[PDB]
C-alpha cells in the first residue's frame, strides 16, 4: 500500500469497508477513483 | 468518519 489517491482513507463498518474522500466529504463503496493513486 | 454510504441502484 497505498492504492489510494491523497484525501481518501477506507472506513471500516460491519457491512463492509468504505471509502471516504476527507476534503469533499463523498463517500462510497467503490475503490477511488481520483486520482492519482 | 460519517456513516455508510448507501448502496447504488
Amino acid at each position: 500500500g497505498s492504492d489510494l489517491p491523497a484525501g481518501w482513507m477506507r472506513v471500516q463498518d460491519t457491512s463492509g469497508t468504505y471509502y471516504w474522500h476527507i476534503p469533499t466529504g463523498t463517500t462510497q463503496w467503490e475503490p477511488p477513483g481520483r486520482a492519482s493513486p | 468518519p460519517p456513516p455508510p454510504p448507501p448502496l447504488p441502484p
